[PDB]
C-alpha cells in the first residue's frame, strides 16, 4: 500500500531555516538608533522650511472693508480690482506664483470621472463622439464640444497682474513666465493636439465650445506651440487636486544674471480681473508668492513630527529597558 | 432479573422475507418492488455492493452547492453580485463580478472531489474479492458485488464471509464450522456452527448442490446478531431455524477446509451493516467562529454605509446643491440621494472579507493534509502502509482534542499470548536463568534440542526450570506439566507427521503449546482417549468425564485413567475458587499465592492448577449420578452442575501459570504523554469483563493505589444523590446542593470498570415489555382532560438529570474502561460526552463495531494494516499503529492549530487597514463614496501584492522543532482552552487595523495640506495622494507578516521581499514623478514607523511580563539535558498489602464438549 514517501527536506517539515528570538538587545537598541536619526531630520526640515519666504493675499472680497467687495455680483463690464501688499523681507532665488482655492471639491465622485480620456489624447475618431461620461456636457445644438466634461467646464479664469511701485508714475510690469508648469509627460504624453495639418481651426472643425467658456479651445494661447489641448494653463487645472483646499501654479517670475532680489523689497499692487465667482458656497481665493529651497517647500509638518515620533520613540527604549532589567531573571 | 454483566446486551436497542433457494427471477416480481416518482424504481431486496462516497454521477452539482453555501461567506459574495447588477448604482462595466465567484466555487468543488475518488476507489478494493458462486451448474467465480438474495455459495478456510448466509454443509464431520468474530464484537475466541441435521445428510455435495427447492420466512433486517428467528421450507413438515446456524458478514472462516450456504440477507440489509449508520456532514470547530466573525463585518459594514449615507445627505443640501461646478442633469432630491449612495458604500467597503478567503484556506488545508501522509516517521515498515490523511478538511480540530475513545482488541492488542512463566511448588521459574550452571554467563535463549516436536516456537531463558525436568530428581514437576497437556479441549490436525493444534481458544493453545516443547507432546484423542508422548514414551490413558469450562465455573476438569488402572481429576481454574475447593493439608497453600501476588504485580493473566486422587467406590456411586443427569430434559444444563462439584473437595495444589497478552510496539508509553497533554482517555470494548481489566493493568491506565469502583458499586452512589438530597429523604435540608464537593473524598485516581448491562441500568435505557400499558393513544383509554398520562409521561426529568450525572461522575475518575458494549452503545457514550461538557472528541478504533462511533466522534481514526478494513472506510485519518497517535496530535496537531490561527489574525488586520482607509476619506470629499487608492491596485491588492507570504507561512511556521515537541506535551495546552484565537483576540486585530488605515491617511494627510514640492513638477494630484498611501501600504502589511513569522525558510523571505519588489516594479506618468521626491519618501518613512514602532514593544512588553510556556523553551533550547525514561514502573512491592486482587483471565466459551459426543475427529 503506497511504498515510502520521499525523505526531501521539504516534504518532512525540515527545510532550513532561521529562527528569530525577540531578545534585549535586538529590540532594545532598535528604539534608540530611530531615536537618534529622527530627531536630527525632524530639525533639518523645520530650520530649512522656516527660510523659505511665503506671503498670502486672500482677495476674495466678501468682508466690505476689502476693495475687491464691489464685484461680488457683478452687472458691468469686467471688474479689475486691486489690492497693495508689502515685503518687508527680500525675495532671492527663483519665484514660483500659485493661485489657492478652498471649500473646492475637485475630489467629489461625480466630478472627478467627468473627463474624456481619449478625447484629450489627440484621438481622431472619438472627437466628434464624446464618451457618456460626461453627460451634462457631452452634447450641444447638434454639435459636441471639444473639452468635454464638468472638469474642463469651470476651468479658473481669473487674471492676476504684478506691479512693481518703486516710485510713482510708473509702475512696473513685472515679467511673468506662462510656459513651463505642467508635468513634462502631461505636455508630450498624456495631451495631444489632433492629427491634423497646421491650422487648428481646421483640426476641430464642426466641434462646438464649452458652455461656461468664451473663447473656443483652438484660441486659448496666442503661441502656435501652446495652444489648444496642449495649452499649459489648462493642463494644470485638468491635473484634479487631493484635498478641498489647494494651490496650482500660474506663473514663473524669472532671475537675471545680475545679483538681485528678483522681486526686491518695497511695495506693490495686484491688479485682478475678477470672473471666478467662488463666494457662492464659501468658496474662497488667494495669491501666492513663495521661493524655492534644495529641501522642498515650508512644509513645517513633517518638521515637528519627527521630533514628536523621534523622541517618543526614545522615551520608549527607555521604559523598556528599566523594565526588562527588572523582569528579567525573575517572575 | 438483575444485569447479567456477561451478554452483551443487543436488546434494547416472522416476516416473510422469502429467499426461496435459487430462482433468480422469483424476487424481481412487481408484488416485491418500491415503485418511485421517475422512471427508475428499486426493490425490496438489496444488492450486495458497498457505498462509502457522497457524491455517485449527478447529485455532485446540487448536493457540493449545499454545503459550499453552508459558510456564512458565500452568501456574503453572492449577496453583492445582485446587488452590482442593479444598474441604477453598478459602478461597474460588463460582469467581471461573478468570473471570480465561479472560479473560488470551483476550487472548493475540485479539492471535494479528488478526496471523494480515492474514497470511491476504496470501495472498489472489497466488492473484487471472488468468493465461488453456483451460476446453473457447477461452482465458478463471481465477485461480491454481483451476489443476490438465494444463491449458494462456497467458502475456503481464512476466507470472509461476504452476506449472512444459512451454513447447510461443509467438510467437517457432522458439517459443523468454526468462525471467529474479532471485528464483530471484539472476541477472540472460536465459536462453532452446526449446520441443520436434514442439510448435512442429503446435499453434501455440488452436483446435488445446484438442485435445491428451498424457502425460508425469517425475520426482517434488525441489527440484533443473536436472535434470527425464522423456518426453512424444504418440504413436507418443515424444519426451523436460531442463530447457531448463521454466518455473519465480518466474520473469518477458520479451522474448516471448505463450507456451503444460502443467502439470506445482502449487502445493507445484513446485521452488521445495520448497526453502522447515520453518516454526517463535519464540520470543525474554527468553522463556525468563522461565521461568527462574518456575521460581525456584515453588521458593521451596514452601519458605516448607513452613517456615511447620513453625512452624504445632510452635505448635499447644505454644500452640494450651491456648488454650481457639480452640475448633474438629474433632479434628485437630497432624501434620495443619501438613499442611493448607502448602496454604494457597501461595494466600496465590501473588500473587508474579501473572495480569496476560501481560496487561500483550502490550500493551506490541503497542503497540511499532504504533510500527513508524506510522514516517513509515521509508516509502518513491516505491512508497508503510509498513513493516508482521508478527508482533508478537519486538520484544525486535531490540536482540540479533549476526549480519546478507543477500542481495545486489535488496536491496543495484537492478539498474541506468550507463555510466560509458571509457578511450581512454591518457587518461580523463569526470571532470567534462575539456575546454578549458566547464571552468570549470558541470558541467551535456552535451546530445545532435545524434543523431536520442539519446532523452536516459545521464547524461554530459564536453565534450571529446563535442566530439572531432565533429571526427574523433582516428582512435583513433571506432574505439572503433565497436566498442561491433558486438561483442554484441543484439536490434532496432522497432515504428513508435522502436529499442529487446532484449539478453539487463544489462552488454551498458548500452555498446550507450551507444554510440548517440554516434551509431553499431546498426539491424538479418538472419542474416549488421549494419547500423550511425554519425555519420547508415548503412553494412551482414557477419559471417562470432562466437566467443561463455563462462565460462571471458571474451572474445566477431567477424569482419566491411567494405563496402570488408576483414576484421578485433573483440574484448573481460576485463583478465588480452587481456594474454597482444595484440601485443607496443602503446605504450599500460601507460597503459591504469593506468586499470584507476584504474578499479578506485574500485568499476566493467571491460573491455578491442581488435582485429586478419585479413590476407587466414590466414582462409581458418582459415574452412575453422572450418567443419571447426563441426559434430561431442562435440568441438563443446571442439575449437571450439581453433579459437577459433587466431586471438587480435597484438591491439593501444583502451582500457577501465567501467560502475557502482548500490546503493541509503545502503547504504554504512548498513553503517558497523551494524559500528560491534559486528554482523558476511555477504553470502550465488546470483550469480557476480566480482560478489559488486564489491558487497563497492562497499559498503565489504571495502576496500583487505584480504586477499581466497578459497576455495581456506581447505580448506589447514584441513589444515594437523587433518591435523597433533592427535596425528601428523611430530614429535609432546604437547600439539597449537588455541588457539595465531588461525588468523592480528594484522594484522585479512581478507575471506573462498568459493564454493558449496568451501563443500560445506570443511564436508565433499557425496554419494558408489553404489560406496561392499557392500549394505544385515544381519547378513551385516556380522558380529555389534557392527556394526563400517555403524553406527560416525566421520564425526561429523569433520565436527562440521570445523564447528565453520570458524565460528571466520570471527569474525574482518571480512567474509564467500559466492556460487553454493544456496537451502537458505543456511539451513545460518545455522545453524551459532547452533549454534556461540550469537548471535542476522537474515536480510534478497527473492525466493523467501530464504524458507529468513528461517525458520531468530532474526528475518527481507523487502524489499517490489517485483514479487516471495514472501519479505515468510514474513517478521517487511517494510520496503522496506535503508537502513532504522539504525532498526529502533539505535531501535525497542535502546529496546524498554530498555523490557522495566524492565519486568520492577518487576514483580518490586512484588509481592514485596506477597505478603511475609503471611510476616512470621506470626510474629505463630502462623503461621496471615491476611493482613496487608484484601480489597478483595488484588483491586485489582494491577489498579487499580498497573496503569497501569508500563504508560504501558513504552510511553513512552526513554533518549536517537531523533536521537542514531543518532549514537552504540555504545549498542546494552548490549543485546547482556545487561547490563541478566539472571539476576543478577533476584536483585537480589528482594533489593530482601524488604527493602522488611521495613521496610513492622517499622515499623507497632515503632509498634503501643506506643499511637498515646488518645481512644477510637484506632485499634490489626487493621482500622486493615492500613490503615496498604496505605497505606504503594501510596505507596511508586509512588514507585519514579518514580525509574525517565527521560522524564515528561505523561500519564505523570498516571497516578503518579492512582493513589495513586485508592486514597485510593475508601477514604474504619476508613478515616475511623485515617487522621485524626498518629501514623499518621508511621508512613507514616517508611516510606516508610527504604525510599526508600537506593535514591536508590546510584543516585547508582553514577552517578559507573561511569558507563554512556548517562549521559555526556546530561550533554554541550546541548555537542556536529554532524556529516555519510561522504563516500566518498577513497583517490586508495597509496605500497605491491601489489593489482593485476582489476576485471573480465560477466554473460553462452553459447550465445547462435542467430544464426548460423537468424538468429532473423523
Ligand atoms: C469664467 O468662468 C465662469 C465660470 O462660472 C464663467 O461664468 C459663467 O459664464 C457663463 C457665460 O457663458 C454663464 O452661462 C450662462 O449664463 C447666463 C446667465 O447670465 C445664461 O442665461 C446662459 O444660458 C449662459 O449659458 C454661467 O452662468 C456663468 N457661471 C455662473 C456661476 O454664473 C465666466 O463667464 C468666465 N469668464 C470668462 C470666460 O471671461
Ligand atoms: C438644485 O436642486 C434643484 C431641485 O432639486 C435643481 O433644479 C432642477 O434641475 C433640473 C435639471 O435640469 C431641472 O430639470 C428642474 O426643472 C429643476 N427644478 C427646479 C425646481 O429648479 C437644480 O438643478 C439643483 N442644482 C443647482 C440649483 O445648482
Ligand atoms: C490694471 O491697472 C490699470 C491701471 O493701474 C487699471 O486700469 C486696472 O486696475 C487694471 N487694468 C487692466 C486693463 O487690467
Ligand atoms: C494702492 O496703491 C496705489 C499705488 O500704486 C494707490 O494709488 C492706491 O490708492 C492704493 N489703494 C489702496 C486701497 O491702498
Ligand atoms: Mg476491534
Amino acid at each position: 500500500k503506497t511504498r515510502r514517501p520521499d525523505n526531501t527536506a521539504f516534504k518532512q517539515q525540515r527545510l532550513p531555516a532561521w529562527q528569530p528570538i525577540l531578545t534585549a538587545g535586538t529590540v532594545l537598541p532598535i528604539f534608540f538608533i530611530i531615536g537618534l536619526i529622527f530627531i536630527p531630520i525632524g530639525i533639518g526640515i523645520f530650520v530649512t522650511s522656516n527660510n523659505i519666504r511665503e506671503i498670502e493675499i486672500d482677495y476674495t472680497g466678501t468682508e466690505p472693508s476689502s476693495p475687491c467687495n464691489k464685484c461680488l455680483s457683478p452687472d458691468v463690464t469686467p471688474c479689475f480690482c486691486t489690492i497693495n501688499f508689502t515685503l518687508e523681507k527680500s525675495f532671492e532665488g527663483n519665484v514660483f506664483m500659485y493661485y489657492g482655492l478652498s471649500n473646492f471639491y475637485q475630489n467629489h465622485r461625480r466630478y472627478v470621472k467627468s473627463r474624456d480620456d481619449s478625447q484629450l489624447n489627440g484621438d481622431s475618431s472619438a472627437l466628434l463622439n464624446p464618451s457618456k461620461e460626461c453627460e451634462p456636457y457631452r452634447r450641444n445644438e447638434d454639435k459636441p464640444i471639444a473639452p468635454c466634461g464638468a472638469i474642463a467646464n469651470s476651468m479658473f479664469n481669473d487674471t492676476l497682474e504684478l506691479f512693481l511701485i518703486g516710485n510713482d508714475s510708473y509702475p512696473i510690469p513685472i515679467a511673468l513666465k506662462k510656459k513651463g508648469i505642467a508635468w513634462w509627460t502631461d505636455k508630450n504624453v498624456k495631451f495631444r493636439n489632433p492629427p491634423g495639418g497646421d491650422n487648428l481651426e481646421e483640426r476641430f472643425k464642426g466641434t462646438t465650445k464649452p458652455v461656461n467658456w468664451l473663447k473656443p479651445v483652438y484660441m486659448l494661447d496666442s503661441d502656435p506651440d501652446n495652444n489648444g489641448f496642449i495649452n499649459e494653463d489648462f493642463i494644470v487645472w485638468m491635473r484634479t487636486a487631493a484635498l478641498p483646499t489647494f494651490r496650482k501654479l500660474y506663473r514663473l517670475i524669472e532671475r537675471k544674471s545680475d545679483l538681485h532680489p528678483t522681486l526686491p523689497a518695497g511695495r506693490y499692487s495686484l491688479n485682478v480681473t475678477y470672473n471666478y465667482p467662488v463666494h457662492y458656497f464659501d468658496g474662497r481665493k488667494r495669491m501666492i508668492l513663495s521661493t524655492i529651497s534644495w529641501m522642498g517647500g515650508k512644509n513645517p509638518f513633517l518638521g515637528i513630527a519627527y521630533i514628536a515620533v523621534g523622541s517618543i520613540s526614545f522615551l520608549l527604549g527607555v521604559v523598556l529597558l528599566v523594565i526588562n532589567h527588572k523582569y528579567r531573571n525573575s517572575s | 432479573s438483575q444485569p447479567n454483566d456477561e451478554v452483551v446486551p443487543y436488546s434494547d436497542d416472522e416476516c416473510t422475507w422469502q429467499v426461496k433457494a435459487n430462482d433468480r427471477k422469483y424476487h424481481e416480481q412487481p408484488h416485491f418492488m418500491n415503485t418511485k416518482f421517475l422512471c427508475i424504481k428499486e426493490s425490496k431486496y438489496a444488492n450486495n455492493a458497498i457505498k462509502t462516497y457522497k457524491y455517485n454521477a449527478f447529485t455532485f452539482i446540487p448536493m457540493n452547492l449545499f454545503e459550499q453555501f453552508k459558510r456564512a461567506a458565500n452568501l456574503y459574495f453572492l449577496a453583492l453580485l445582485i446587488l452590482q447588477a442593479v444598474p441604477q448604482i453598478s459602478t461597474l462595466a460588463w460582469y467581471t463580478t461573478l468570473v471570480p465567484l465561479l472560479v473560488v466555487l470551483g476550487v472548493t468543488a475540485i479539492k471535494d472531489l479528488v478526496d471523494d475518488v480515492a474514497r470511491h476507489k476504496m470501495d472498489k478494493e472489497i466488492n473484487n474479492r471472488t468468493c465461488e458462486v453456483i451460476k446453473d451448474g457447477r461452482f465458478k467465480v463471481a465477485k461480491w458485488k454481483e451476489i443476490q438474495v438465494g444463491d449458494v455459495i462456497r467458502l475456503k478456510k481464512n476466507d470472509f464471509v461476504p452476506a449472512d448466509i444459512l451454513l447447510l454443509s461443509s467438510s467437517e464431520p457432522n458439517s459443523l464450522c468454526y468462525v471467529e468474530t474479532a471485528e464483530l464484537d471484539g472476541e477472540t475466541n472460536l465459536k462453532f456452527k452446526m449446520s441443520l441435521e436434514i442439510t448435512d445428510q442429503y446435499l453434501q455435495r455440488e452436483d446435488t448442490l445446484a438442485t435445491f427447492d428451498g424457502f425460508i420466512e425469517c425475520e426482517e433486517p434488525n441489527n440484533r446478531l443473536d436472535k434470527f428467528t425464522g423456518t426453512l421450507f424444504w418440504r413436507n413438515t418443515s424444519f426451523p431455524l436460531d442463530a447457531d446456524k448463521i454466518l455473519l458478514r465480518g466474520c473469518v472462516i477458520r479451522n474448516t477446509d471448505f463450507c456451503h450456504g444460502l443467502v439470506i440477507f445482502a449487502g445493507a440489509d445484513t446485521k452488521i451493516m445495520k448497526n453502522s449508520g447515520k453518516t454526517r456532514f463535519k464540520r470543525t470547530k474554527i468553522d463556525y467562529l468563522m461565521n461568527y466573525m462574518v456575521y460581525t463585518i456584515f453588521v458593521v459594514l451596514i452601519l458605516l454605509s448607513a452613517g456615511l449615507a447620513i453625512g452624504h445627505a445632510y452635505w448635499e443640501a447644505q454644500v452640494g446643491n450651491s456648488s454650481w461646478y457639480l452640475y448633474d442633469g438629474e433632479d434628485d432630491t437630497p432624501s434620495y440621494r443619501g438613499f442611493l449612495i448607502f448602496w454604494g458604500y457597501i461595494i466600496v467597503l465590501n473588500t473587508m472579507v474579501p473572495i480569496s478567503l476560501y481560496v487561500s484556506v483550502e490550500v493551506i488545508r490541503l497542503g497540511q493534509s499532504h504533510f500527513i501522509n508524506w510522514d516517513l516517521q509515521m509508516y509502518y515498515a513491516e505491512k508497508d502502509t503510509p498513513a493516508k490523511a482521508r478527508t482533508t478538511t478537519l486538520n484544525e480540530q486535531l490540536g482540540q482534542i479533549h476526549y480519546i475513545f478507543s477500542d481495545k482488541t486489535g488496536t491496543l492488542t495484537q492478539n498474541i499470548m506468550t507463555f510466560k512463566k509458571c509457578c511450581i511448588n512454591g518457587q518461580i521459574y523463569g526470571d532470567h536463568r534462575d539456575a546454578s550452571q549458566h547464571n552468570h554467563n549470558k541470558i541467551e535463549q535456552v535451546d530445545f534440542s532435545w524434543n523431536t516436536y520442539a519446532d523452536g516456537k516459545l521464547a524461554f531463558y530459564d536453565h534450571y526450570l529446563i535442566e530439572q525436568i531432565q533429571s526427574g530428581k523433582e516428582p512435583e514437576v513433571r506432574q505439572f506439566f503433565f497436566l498442561l497437556a491433558v486438561c483442554h479441549t484441543v484439536m490434532v490436525d496432522r497432515t504428513d507427521g508435522q502436529l499442529n493444534y487446532q484449539a478453539a481458544s487463544p489462552d488454551e493453545g498458548a500452555l498446550v503449546n507450551a507444554a510440548r516443547n517440554f516434551g509431553f507432546a499431546f498426539l491424538a484423542r479418538t472419542q474416549n482417549t488421549i494419547t500423550i508422548s511425554e519425555l519420547g514414551t508415548e503412553r494412551t490413558y482414557n477419559v471417562l468425564a470432562i466437566l467443561d469450562f463455563n462462565s460462571d465455573r471458571k474451572r474445566m476438569s477431567i477424569i482419566v485413567r491411567t494405563p496402570e488402572g488408576n483414576i484421578k481429576l485433573y483440574c484448573k481454574g481460576a485463583d478465588t475458587v480452587i481456594y474454597e475447593r482444595l484440601h485443607r493439608m496443602n503446605p504450599t497453600k500460601q507460597e503459591t499465592q504469593d506468586a499470584l501476588d507476584i504474578f499479578a504485580n506485574e500485568t499476566l493473566r493467571t491460573l491455578c492448577l491442581c488435582y485429586k486422587e478419585i479413590e476407587e467406590k466414590e466414582f462409581t456411586e458418582w459415574n452412575k449420578k453422572f450418567m443419571a443427569a447426563s441426559v434430561a430434559s431442562t435440568n441438563r444444563d443446571e442439575a449437571l452442575d450439581k453433579v459437577y462439584e459433587e466431586i471438587e473437595k480435597d484438591l491439593i495444589l501444583l502451582g500457577a501459570t501465567a501467560i502475557e497478552d502482548k500490546l503493541q510496539d509503545g502503547v504504554p508509553e504512548t498513553i503517558s504523554k497523551l494524559a500528560k497533554a491534559d486528554i482523558k482517555i476511555w477504553v470502550l470494548t465488546g470483550d469480557k469483563k476480566e480482560t478489559a481489566e488486564n489491558i487497563g493493568f497492562a497499559c498503565e491506565l489504571l495502576t496500583e493505589d487505584t480504586t477499581i469502583c466497578y459497576g455495581e458499586d456506581i447505580n448506589s452512589l447514584l441513589h444515594a444523590r437523587m433518591e435523597n438530597q433533592r427535596n425528601r429523604g428523611g430530614v429535609y435540608a432546604k437547600f439539597a446542593p449537588p455541588v457539595q464537593e465531588s461525588f468523592f473524598p480528594p484522594g484522585g485516581n479512581r478507575a471506573l470498570i462498568i459493564t454493558g448491562s449496568w451501563l443500560n441500568e445506570i443511564l436508565l435505557e433499557k425496554k419494558t415489555k408489553r404489560n406496561k400499558i392499557l392500549k394505544l393513544k385515544f381519547p378513551r383509554t385516556e380522558e380529555e382532560r389534557r392527556m394526563r398520562t400517555q403524553s406527560k409521561r416525566r421520564l425526561e426529568a429523569k433520565k436527562e438529570q440521570r445523564q447528565k450525572n453520570f458524565v460528571d461522575l466520570a471527569c474525574e475518575c482518571s480512567a474509564v474502561i467500559c466492556c460487553r458494549v454493544t456496537p451502537k452503545q458505543k456511539a451513545m457514550v460518545v455522545d453524551l460526552v459532547k452533549r454534556y461538557k461540550k469537548a471535542i472528541t476522537l474515536a480510534i478504533g478497527d473492525g466493523a463495531n467501530d464504524v458507529n462511533m468513528i461517525k458520531t466522534a468530532h474526528i475518527g481514526v481507523g487502524i489499517s494494516g490489517q485483514e479487516g478494513m471495514q472501519a479505515v472506510m468510514s474513517s478521517d485519518y487511517s494510520f496503522a499503529q496506535f503508537r502513532y497517535l504522539q504525532r498526529l496530535l502533539l505535531v501535525h496537531g497542535r502546529w496546524s492549530y498554530i498555523r490557522m490561527c495566524k492565519f486568520l489574525r492577518y487576514f483580518f488586520y490586512k484588509n481592514f487597514a485596506f477597505t478603511l482607509v475609503h471611510f476616512w476619506y470621506s470626510f474629505f470629499n463630502g462623503y461621496s463614496a471615491q476611493t482613496a487608492y487608484e484601480d489597478w491596485f483595488i484588483t491586485l491588492y489582494n491577489v498579487l501584492y499580498t497573496s503569497l507570504p501569508v500563504l508560504l507561512m501558513g504552510l511553513l511556521d512552526q513554533d518549536v522543532s517537531d523533536k521537542l515537541s514531543l518532549r514537552f506535551p504540555g504545549l498542546y495546552i494552548v490549543g485546547q482552552r482556545d487561547l490563541l484565537f478566539n472571539y476576543k483576540r478577533f476584536f483585537v486585530s480589528l482594533l489593530h487595523g482601524v488604527l493602522t488605515s488611521m495613521i496610513l491617511f492622517f499622515i499623507p494627510l497632515g503632509a498634503y495640506l501643506q506643499t511637498v514640492g515646488q518645481d512644477g513638477e510637484a506632485p499634490s494630484d489626487y493621482q500622486s495622494f493615492a500613490v503615496t498611501i498604496a505605497s505606504a501600504l503594501v510596505i507596511t502589511v508586509n512588514f507585519q507578516i514579518g514580525l509574525d513569522t517565527s521560522y524564515w525558510t528561505f523561500v519564505n523571505a523570498f516571497s516578503i521581499f518579492g512582493s513589495i519588489a513586485l508592486y514597485f516594479g510593475i508601477m514604474f506618468g504619476t508613478a515616475s514623478n511623485a515617487l522621485r521626491q524626498p518629501y514623499i519618501w518621508l511621508t512613507i518613512i514616517l508611516a510606516v514607523a508610527v504604525c510599526l514602532l508600537p506593535v514591536v514593544a508590546i510584543r516585547f512588553l508582553s514577552m517578559t511580563i507573561w511569558p507563554s510556556e512556548s517562549d521559555k523553551i526556546q530561550k533554554h533550547r541550546k541548555r537542556l539535558k536529554a532524556e529516555e525514561q519510561w522504563q516500566r514502573r518498577q513497583q517490586v512491592f508495597r509496605r500497605g498489602v491491601s489489593t489482593r486482587r485476582s489476576a485471573y483471565a480465560f477466554s473460553h466459551q462452553r459447550g465445547y464438549a462435542d467430544l464426548i459426543s460423537s468424538g468429532r475427529s473423523i
